C-alpha cells in the first residue's frame, strides 16, 4: 500500500 | 537465491542505491531491498548491485530482523570501501 524509499 | 557479495567503494557520503523494506515494513517479508541503483552505484559495484537484491549485511553488521530506521542507519554509518553481502532478486 504505501512503502519508503531512503538513498544511502 | 544466490547468495553474492560486492564492494563499494562510498563518494559523496553515497552508495548510490536506494533501500525499501524492514521487519514492521509491507514490503515483501520484511526484509532490506535494493529499489534503485543510480549510475554512481552501478560504476561503484562494477554493474554487480541490481535492483531488487536483497541486503543482507553491511560489512560486520547483519541485516537480520532490521527495521527500516536500523537498516538505513548501518547503511549511512560505513565509509571507505563497503562490503555488502546480497541475495538476487
Amino acid at each position: 500500500g504505501s512503502y519508503l524509499v531512503t538513498s544511502v | 537465491g544466490d547468495i553474492f557479495e560486492v564492494e563499494l567503494a562510498k563518494n559523496d557520503n553515497s552508495l548510490g542505491i536506494s533501500v525499501t523494506g524492514g521487519v514492521n515494513t509491507s514490503v515483501r517479508h520484511g526484509g532490506i531491498y535494493v529499489k534503485a541503483v543510480i549510475p554512481q552505484g552501478a560504476a561503484e559495484s562494477d554493474g554487480r548491485i541490481h535492483k531488487g537484491d536483497r541486503v543482507l549485511a553491511v560489512n560486520g553488521v547483519s541485516l537480520e530482523g532490521a527495521t527500516h530506521k536500523q537498516a538505513v542507519e548501518t547503511l549511512r554509518n560505513t565509509g571507505q570501501v563497503v562490503h555488502l553481502l546480497l541475495e538476487k532478486g
